[PDB]
């Protein structure tokens, strides 16, 4: 997610559009950072990777 | 007088709900003085624009928009489709069109192999007939300027921002997406003294931006970005007014359905730790506790005063513990760091007497966790020694 | 088991982590908030009641006092009143600095104000370490100034309709309530019915200095430009805001200058207009100095050091801008069309056209590399553009290979566009590596021989002697190599220069070049027509022709031709002719149009260009080092003597692809019918509506201000090389070190960031070194050893000057800030007299020169008594003395031997005849008021203080003071134990203000000197008495200036 | 705003969607123009608070009451 | 255009060394180590809205004189024939870098070595110093403040200002630029002009130079009283609501009532105050500073030798055998001249004149008392300390408190129009 | 293949100008600590020049 930046700023991929999310890693201030197509896609994949999988 | 607030505003919903009252504005008695703009379509247009361009330039361009002046976009079909649409119902051709093209278009005959109509067809350009054209390459700043000056802005693309888009030809000729939210039918409002909108602007010096809500705590993320960029770029040329000032402006001379249940108003509380061991007082520390709902505050009566937060046995009181649990944490006001309360009476850093000072940040949030999508059991992870029994 | 120590886990307030948002900062930076308006009172001191009045009473009837009639009064009506410091206790601001300094009345504890910075080891909550008082006070004064940095606003007036004044104009305050303000603001308006102290003071004043007395009405039906009023305020904040306003006024500019600057920057392609009529005094502060620009540029260069990833996105952005505004575009099929007509035979195994097409592989994205190569011309100081190693042949190649010939052709065309100074040598060594074995030349050593890769010749030291001296190459043995060397020497492009920008408003950030000048590695010839056609009179076209003819000569050489079929020779010659005569517009575009676009783009770049001179083939002048400095060496004080050896090199190489550059150079076309003036007027117009440069100017100003403030503050607690005056040397302080300086600097940085509402980095580039010896300078060096260095001049700092002025005022008004001065005396005094312990009678005080005193110091020893003898302690003279008399103690002795000294001395202090003078210098104090008609003792308080003294902190010194009375009272005994060595009672304002007089106790009337304007009839209305006395009634100037955006006044023709 | 209203009234009078003659958006940089407004009183101050209320404030600041 | 760059240093006021010491030098360099302190002085005077004061700097003229003394005492190091810049010290101070960028504390060796004994009334040529000769922009930037110092140090009275009237100066660009300062004050205009001149040296006959000359002429004509609301110079004048006040404020203004008739030609002269109370008049010092900034590339006319002391005669670029006369005046008498001219013009009454006279008398009394007290304190300090003697204000004599050539100066300025 | 002169010089300069207190501690305080703790050791010091 951090490596894909720079070369993809503000431009979509795979038909997934770019977006805008929150940042609070920096101490004391928590602002909004814009993410790219891959960044948004990784952001959505991350919650699945953190919660797990359901299997019928 | 245009006033910008950090929330989405709609003509009917924001009128039904007490948006200004939610932010803390005093009542205005008759509501004929205020009128609300609608910016939800502007917000989804902003998302569509962000899909193509960068956030910064679009935001900077949208800053220079005058919301007190009306204008609309007129979407045109592609060149060929415009030619067939003019071939049909030939009353649609404007006077600016070439005489030879107009006469040939009235041919009412199959013009594929005439080749004079065809060489004219290669010769034709839409910009010749229509001067203001976005042409899908125009900068957002130029879009906003052409929207500010004039009433009808012609375009050949749907990726625009700032105003409603009206079709010029029947839908058959248009092969674009069915974005009916911004695109209306092919065939076809005064402002009050105060107009409330979302996006701040710097077009005219009668615009105002409402303070009182910290830019950190803005719930809506797109509005957070817009406010951040505007404040970071044009900090020195923005008019900031307190909610008290807004209420005074509203009531200077006069003063002398289904409702959602998952929306609550929260406030930030300011207090100070005081040692009253002797008859004298000693102020030890300044703390701010975040995101306290107002309804519990009204229930458990809290005013600006002095309280003791320990019982005779030596443990924290139930009301204080409940308030701390409900809040989202405590921050030291001098050193901007998270503060952790000592539960015991061991001499280092014991809080026994507190003094409430005031409340500053007031806004509306949604208590929906947003992951509770299906009704399922709940499993919460909490470390040891967390007053579980209490 | 009651460990009480695990709870003592410290939390670090400053964290350090790897930093990648330096790119974000360099691309865009937060703008400081400079313009803030205040509509309240311009005061920072308030009067509070300490002891309530004595109404009703058994002597005077209640119908005397005005409080009985509920008459509002300017001053509190109480028995005791004191002045307390409270910044912005009466104000209405639109933006909040959040640097407030609030104090409590002296009857409360204020110890928390002096334990903010380095008291992380003080366990107690009521004590502080006396060795950081100076640092805490300095931080407090900085907070004072930062909080008081505001501007005054003119609200509005109304005429008085009562006979209390002679129809004066009174100001109206915006707020929920105004009755209290209307009585606080104008003391003289009150009537005087009786003979109380307040009424006497009011009656002793003039009647014609109240409200507004001067205005600037420049137009009809519009707000006055400014007004001057008499109202309650204080001289310190008045002066601070005056200096702030003067600083902004020196930055103000007018729309005509903006119009001229924009036109000159746009080079005549964009026109803007300004009004011509009377106006309303706008305030648009945007002009700063070249020194500030240079300092900010140096700081940015320091931030971007040796790290490519921090600078590459800047070049990407510049390439995007060039692509957006440029008319040149790729031609899709020019090369294929021109190569589809070369005559060939179908029975050959080699096809030059197929081979060259396969090696070229044109693509549209190839133009991005070309544009970033163009962008790299503006930053050769820190970024060096090179050709990537993968472009060279894997093993050096051979001239018998057509593929290797095409690689040589591509590299030869691509190389002269890079900023790498070793490009000619690399170009020569490419052909040398290919022709090894076929032809030989004499090299220098056995390491950098003729077989070494051409990309390894990257330093000026590696240039072969045969390259510099052509006579060494044999005309017979290496004719092709000699020809190539001669072509390189007599056809490499010649650098030139162009002019850019409008430094009238924007200033100049150039460092090693004359201002307003850009250098270019190729020759620039301005175009003379607006309708261009194809032209071959260009240096790049000549270069291509020479390369093609050289390859023709190589093919026609009689030692090479016999190895080829005739058909292949003919096809190769035809291909070379077609490549020579191809119709590309890129070489002409690069000569006539690209410099203009670069010049119009440069002035609005977030990172201003940083350049060093281009040298063509002069090896002695090749730059080899660029360095910046931020510290100093052992005792070297002058930067010109330590820059040479206290600098860190900067610079980084960035690689590009030769194939993309060659394709861009070979395939370029203009729109079918292009008119340059119209095209550029259309393209440039949207770009010139931004104000980010105007914001960056303010950012640079704030940066320089912060640097100077930092050095000025550090000089107060450490030893530095800059001249500075001292005013707080009587306040105790520790022996500082590098860690102490770093912590103090971090606190100052955080405070200023909070004050000016900044979230990004500031002073952290300079916080990575010892801040006790800071300096700023830059230099670069040539091959021959000459060095050129730049030492920017330091501009002043209004904030630092204001802080120093505040220190000067504090040096006389320390009492108002809760601090006492001098030493203390402990001993038993029993009497019925009503003198105050803060102003003791002289006879009680003794000092080092008083006969009979005993001075103690480092070497103290106590010998116990035996068989009725008395214990003794050793004096510094060497005699042993009993536990009686007058002693003089430094604080550290008792601090280091607390428990033993308490146990051995408390009884003799309480009951015996021992009196001890503790030397402290400065300390916070506490007051306890007692009724004078009853018994009172202070032993409990004194013993508590003595017993809670600890080797790392002390609590506030307690004093016991009587209460003033306005009628006869009886007397009762009182026991005192602690007194001060000097007068420390300047905080009093008045006693029994509602009563005609004070019969008993301390007496103090209203200070007339603090109201010199109202009480001295023949004094100028605008006289101040700083720093000795702070006045509480002054003349205030209030403005109504407008702050519109740039686009609201300057409008460009569409 | 007055210029815009005049332009709209002219368009309505001429019975056209847009007006040939416009009092707004001309080619002239008339940015120093001023017009009478209710925000500024006769004394040159602001009217964020009415003059009558200001007078009431000032006169109420000096009231004295009957003793008990 | 100026061709010779020469400047004169301050002279001892009866002492045996430059009247400055370590305390004053540190107080001056308190917030910045650059000896060129024009911007710092501008910030300190705070737009002239009130009476600035301090413990070591009683008045604005005090700071101006101290800046002059510091520059005079410090510049003598690199101007020795050996031209070395950083081998000797002056009052525990040494130059940093050959380009004269700042002053720092001396190294331990230089501190042990003896300091330099400065001299009085030295005249130096900028082109002698190699670095100043090499770099034209640096020389032009420095020469503005050098010229201001020279204009202050040329005589024993207050600073000198230049007034010029010429109709051909006005042009379209000048009108456009001048119209933008409709409501600003003289101090603000001077601030902006000085900052612009610092950013870029002006050329011989540039728009900024012409506008500066026009502004100076307008201010001096308004000060004398020839130009007012009912008699304007091309509908421009300066208004002062409280004449005779301690801190006067002058505002540019336009009026369409009447325009005076101006004879064609080019005329000019040189003005200066003589009474010591000029130390508390920001406008006069700012006018002198503007003239100094102009002197960078304009080559003003020569000053007659007979109007300056012997040590200031025959300066190559400033004084000459036959030159213009210096006209000196007294502020209190000039106030009366102003009132009388207005009354004769018929726009003022006797009661108003009496009020102005009373206010002026009060102001003069106050300033005289303060100046005498400060002079006595300086004398006592010099008596107490014989090794660090100093002066906080330019020395004056009792005779300078009387009216001089005020009538002749007023007549000449009136005849200028 | 690529010049690293600037990078090497920058790294070396940073290492040279690092703000370490270890030499000061070694030349000022460590001898004092060693001299303090030496006479109390069970095994007294045994040194060769």
């Amino acid at each position: 997610h951090e490596g894909v930046a720079s070369s993809s700023i503000g431009k979509p991929f795979m038909g997934v559009p770019a977006s805008i999310v929150n940042d609070e890693s920096v101490v004391g201030v928590r602002a909004a950072r814009p993410i790219s197509g891959m960044q948004n896609m990784i952001q959505h994949l991350s919650k699945l990777y953190k919660r797990g999988f359901s299997y019928r | 007088a245009y006033i910008a607030v950090p929330a989405v505003v709609d003509s009917r919903s924001s009128e039904a709900i007490g948006l200004l009252e939610s932010f803390g504005v005093d009542a205005g008695a008759d509501a004929n003085d205020v009128s609300y703009q609608d910016h939800d379509y502007v917000l989804d247009q902003l998302q569509y624009m962000l899909d193509g361009y960068e956030a910064g330039d679009v935001i900077d361009a949208l800053v220079h928009k005058n919301w007190l002046h009306h204008s609309v976009y007129c979407l045109l079909p592609p060149k060929s489709q415009l030619l067939e649409y003019w071939k049909s119902n030939p009353s649609a051709i404007p006077d600016n069109v070439d005489r030879r093209l107009r006469k040939r278009l009235m041919l009412k005959k199959d013009l594929r192999k005439d080749d004079e109509y065809n060489q004219l067809a290669r010769a034709f350009k839409i910009s010749d007939v229509y001067a203001p054209l976005i042409s899908s390459t125009t900068s957002p700043m130029t879009m906003i300027q052409n929207l500010n000056q004039g009433e009808i802005v012609y375009t050949t693309t749907d990726r625009v921002i700032g105003a409603r888009i009206l079709l010029y030809a029947p839908r058959k000729y248009y092969a674009s997406t069915l974005s009916f939210t911004m695109t209306k039918c092919i065939i076809p409002v005064p402002h009050s003294r105060f107009n409330v909108g979302t996006f701040p602007s710097i077009a005219t010096p009668k615009c105002f931006v409402m303070s009182g809500v910290d830019i950190e705590s803005i719930p809506n993320e797109f509005i957070k970005l817009f406010y951040q960029r505007v404040k970071s770029v044009h900090a020195n040329i923005l008019n900031d007014i307190s909610p008290q000032i807004v209420s005074d402006m509203i009531n200077r001379k006069r003063l002398r359905s289904h409702v959602d249940v998952y929306k609550v108003d929260v406030v930030d509380m300011l207090f100070e730790v005081v040692d009253v061991a002797d008859g004298l007082r000693n102020v030890s520390r300044k703390l701010t506790m975040h995101t306290v709902p107002v309804c519990i505050l009204e229930m458990l009566g809290i005013e600006i005063a002095d309280y003791c937060i320990r019982q005779e046995d030596g443990m924290l009181t139930d009301w204080f513990l409940l308030l701390t649990m409900l809040s989202d944490g405590l921050t030291d006001r001098r050193t901007h760091c998270q503060y952790l309360i000592n539960p015991s009476s061991v001499p280092p850093d014991v809080i026994l007497n507190i003094s409430i000072t005031g409340f500053i940040n007031r806004h509306t949030i949604d208590v929906m966790p947003d992951i509770y999508d299906f009704v399922k059991p709940i499993g919460a992870v909490l470390p040891k020694g967390s007053f579980k029994s209490t | 088991e009651f460990i009480s120590s695990w709870q003592n886990h410290p939390i670090v307030q400053v964290s350090a982590d790897v930093e990648n948002k330096k790119t974000a900062q360099l691309l865009h930076a937060d703008t400081p908030r400079l313009v803030t308006w205040d509509a309240g009172l311009c005061t920072s001191f308030k009067i509070v009641p300490i002891v309530p009045a004595q109404v009703p009473q058994d002597v005077l009837a209640y119908t005397f006092f005005t409080s009985s009639y509920a008459i509002q009064s300017p001053f509190p009506e109480a028995a005791v009143s004191r002045i307390v410091v409270h910044t912005r206790w009466a104000s209405n601001v639109d933006f909040d600095r959040d640097s407030s300094v609030i104090m409590a009345p002296p009857t409360e504890n204020n110890i928390h104000l002096f334990k903010q910075l380095l008291n992380t080891e003080t366990l107690s909550v009521r004590g502080a370490n006396p060795l950081m008082f100076r640092a805490n006070v300095l931080h407090m004064l900085l907070e004072f100034v930062l909080d008081n940095l505001y501007l005054n606003r003119h609200t509005g007036f109304s005429q008085d309709h009562t006979p209390f004044t002679e129809g004066a104009n009174l100001r109206s305050l915006p707020g929920p309530d105004a009755e209290k303000w209307y009585s606080i603001m104008y003391p003289t308006r009150m009537g005087t019915p009786n003979v109380s102290k307040i009424c006497n003071f009011v009656a002793s004043c003039v009647r014609n200095r109240v409200g507004r007395f001067d205005r600037a009405q420049m137009m009809n039906g519009a707000m006055s430009e400014w007004v001057d009023v008499f109202e309650t305020s204080d001289a310190l904040t008045v002066s601070i805001r005056g200096r702030w306003m003067a600083r902004l006024a020196r930055m103000n500019i007018n729309p005509t200058e903006i119009e001229w600057a924009l036109t000159e920057c746009a080079q005549g392609y964009v026109t803007v207009t300004s009004p011509y009529a009377p106006s309303v005094n706008r305030l648009m502060p945007y002009r700063i100095s070249n020194a500030e620009r240079q300092i900010s540029q140096i700081i940015r260069i320091m931030n971007i050091g040796n790290n490519a990833t921090v600078i590459q996105p800047v070049l990407q952005d510049i390439s995007v801008l060039l692509q957006r505004i440029s008319p040149l575009q790729i031609d899709p099929t020019i090369i294929s069309n021109t190569m589809s007509t070369v005559s060939e035979s179908t029975t050959q195994t080699l096809s030059p056209a197929s081979s060259i097409l396969g090696k070229l592989r044109p693509s549209n994205s190839d133009f991005s590399s070309f544009r970033v190569a163009l962008a790299g011309w503006l930053y050769n100081g820190v970024v060096t553009t090179v050709i990537d190693d993968s472009s060279y042949p894997k093993d050096g190649g051979s001239v018998t290979s057509l593929e290797n010939l095409w690689d040589f052709f591509i590299l030869a065309l691509a190389l002269p566009l890079t900023t790498d100074p070793c490009a000619p040598v690399k170009a020569f060594m490419t052909l040398a590596n290919m022709m090894v074995g076929f032809e030989t030349i004499p090299m220098d050593n056995q390491i950098y021989t003729q077989s070494r890769r051409a990309s390894a010749f990257s330093t000026p030291h590696t240039w072969p002697r045969c390259f510099m001296n052509i006579q060494l190459i044999s005309p017979i043995d290496a004719p092709i190599l000699r020809q190539w060397a001669e072509i390189i020497h007599r056809y490499w492009p010649n650098p030139s220069q162009i002019r850019y920008g409008a430094p009238n408003v924007f200033g100049s950030a150039n460092l090693f070049t004359p201002p307003e000048v850009l250098l270019l590695p190729i020759d620039h010839q301005p175009a003379n027509v607006t309708t261009p056609t194809l032209d071959f009179t260009n240096e790049l076209t000549n270069w291509r022709a020479r390369v093609c003819e050289l390859m023709k000569n190589l093919v026609d050489n009689q030692r090479y031709q016999p190895g080829w079929t005739q058909s292949l020779v003919s096809s190769m010659r035809g291909t070379l002719d077609k490549l020579k005569l191809i119709k590309s517009m890129t070489p002409m575009y690069l000569q006539q149009l690209a410099p203009v676009e670069l010049a119009v783009i440069a002035p609005m770049l977030p990172f201003p260009p940083f350049q060093v001179p281009y040298v063509r083939l002069d090896r002695d002048r090749v730059p080899t080092m660029v360095g910046v400095t931020r510290q100093s060496r052992d005792t070297i004080t002058q930067p010109a003597l330590s820059l040479s050896t206290t600098n860190t090199t900067v610079g980084v190489p960035l690689a590009l692809d030769a194939r993309a550059i060659t394709v861009a150079l070979l395939s370029g076309k203009y729109p079918p019918d292009l008119v340059t003036n119209v095209w550029y007027a259309d393209a440039i117009y949207p770009m010139y509506a931004d104000t980010e440069v105007f914001s960056n100017l303010q950012r640079d100003m704030i940066t320089c201000e912060a640097v100077q403030t930092l050095v000025t503050l550090v000089a107060q607690i450490s030893e530095t090389q800059y001249p500075v005056d001292r005013y707080l040397d009587w306040i105790p302080s520790l022996r500082a070190s590098a860690a102490t300086a770093a912590t103090f600097a971090e606190w100052v940085n955080t405070s200023m960031k909070t004050a000016f509402d900044l979230s990004d980095m500031l002073l952290e580039p300079l916080l990575s070194g010892d801040p006790r010896m800071t300096q700023l300078a830059i230099q670069y060096q040539q091959y021959n050893g000459r060095t050129f260095n730049i030492i920017p001049e330091m501009p002043g700092s209004v904030i630092a000057d204001c802080v120093q002025l505040t220190a000067e005022v504090f040096n006389h008004e320390y009492n108002l800030f809760g601090i006492a001065r001098g030493d203390i005396i402990i001993g038993r005094v029993q009497s019925t007299h009503l003198w105050s312990p803060l102003a003791p009678p002289p006879d009680l005080v003794f000092d080092r020169d008083t006969p009979g005193v005993h001075i103690f110091g480092r070497d103290c020893r106590i010998s116990f008594g035996m068989n009725g003898a008395a214990p003794m302690i050793r004096d510094e003279t060497g005699l042993m003395v009993p536990f009686e008399g007058n002693w003089i103690f430094p604080l550290a002795l008792w601090q280091m031997n607390t428990r033993y000294f308490n146990q051995q001395f408390d009884a003799w202090i309480k009951t015996g005849e021992l009196r001890i003078r503790i030397e402290m210098g400065a300390y916070p104090y506490m007051l306890h008021y007692y009724d004078p008609r009853q018994y009172a003792n202070a032993w409990n308080l004194t013993s508590a203080w003595l017993e809670e003294i600890t080797p790392t902190s002390i609590p506030s010194v307690p004093f016991m003071v009587p209460i003033s009375s306005d009628h006869d009272i009886s007397s009762a005994p009182a026991v005192q134990y602690i007194i001060s060595t000097e007068y420390n009672d300047r905080s009093l304002f008045c006693t029994n203000s509602s009563s005609p007089q004070t019969i008993a106790g301390p007496d103090k009337h209203i200070p007339v000197e603090r109201y010199n304007i109202l009480t001295n009839p023949d004094a100028p209305p605008t006289q101040i008495q700083l720093p000795e006395v702070v006045d509480l009634y002054n003349v205030v100037t209030r403005y109504a200036y407008e702050t519109p955006p740039i686009t609201a006044v300057v409008m460009g023709v569409p | 705003d007055e210029a815009d209203e005049a332009t709209k009234k002219q368009a309505k009078d001429t019975d056209k969607s847009k007006a040939q003659v416009t009092y707004s958006d001309t080619g002239i940089n008339n940015a120093n123009e001023l017009s009478r407004s209710g925000n500024v009183d006769n004394e040159g101050g602001s009217n964020q608070k009415p003059m009558s209320t200001r007078i009431a404030e000032a006169t109420s600041a000096i009231v004295s009451k009957h003793p008990a | 255009a100026r061709a010779a760059f020469l400047f004169k240093t301050v002279g001892f006021g009866g002492l045996q060394n430059v009247p400055i010491n370590d305390e004053l030098s540190s107080h001056l360099l308190r917030a910045g180590n650059s000896p060129w302190q024009l911007t710092q002085f501008l910030d300190w005077i705070s737009l002239g809205r009130g009476l600035a004061t301090s413990a070591l700097v009683p008045t604005a003229g005090s700071r101006y004189y101290q800046m002059s003394c510091l520059l005079s005492g410090t510049l003598q190091i690199p101007f020795r024939p050996n031209h070395r810049w950083g081998d000797i010290r002056f009052l525990r101070l040494v130059w940093s870098a050959p380009t004269l960028d700042g002053l720092v504390v001396a190294p331990p060796q230089v501190l042990a070595q003896p300091a330099l004994q400065a001299q009085a009334d030295r005249v130096y040529d900028c082109d002698d110093y190699p670095f100043l000769a090499r770099d034209p922009r640096f020389k032009h930037r420095v020469y503005q403040q050098l010229s201001a110092v020279t204009l202050l140090n040329l005589t024993g009275f207050g600073p000198i200002s230049y007034v010029r009237v010429d109709e051909d100066m006005w042009s379209g660009d000048v009108n456009q630029l001048l119209m933008n300062y409709f409501g600003h004050t003289f101090a603000e205009i001077a601030y902006t002009l000085c900052q612009a001149s610092a950013n870029r040296p002006w050329e011989y006959d540039g728009t900024y130079a012409r506008m500066t000359q026009i502004v100076l002429s307008l201010f001096w004509l308004s000060y004398v009283g020839v130009i007012h609301q009912q008699n304007t110079y091309r509908t421009f004048y300066f208004q002062c609501n409280r004449r005779g006040d301690a801190a006067e404020v002058w505002i540019l203004s336009c009026s369409l009532n009447h325009s005076a008739q101006i004879r064609p030609g080019n005329r000019s002269l040189f003005v200066m105050p003589t009474s010591p109370d000029w130390n508390m008049d920001v406008n006069l010092i700012l006018s002198s500073t503007l003239t100094g900034c102009l002197c960078s590339g304009s080559q003003l006319p020569l000053i007659d030798n007979n109007s300056v002391p012997a040590v200031s005669r025959n300066i190559h670029g400033w004084t000459g055998r036959a030159g213009n006369q210096l006209h000196g005046f007294q502020v209190r008498r000039m106030v009366t001249e102003f009132c009388d001219r207005l009354r004769r013009d018929g726009v003022m009454t006797q009661a108003q004149q009496n009020q102005v006279e009373a206010l002026a008398d009060q102001t003069q009394q106050f300033k005289r008392d303060k100046l005498e007290t400060w002079a006595r304190e300086d004398d006592q300090y010099n008596q107490a300390h014989p090794n660090s003697t100093m002066f906080r204000t330019k020395p004056f004599t009792n005779a300078q408190w009387g009216r001089g050539n005020t009538g002749a100066t007023s007549a000449a300025i009136a005849a200028l129009i």
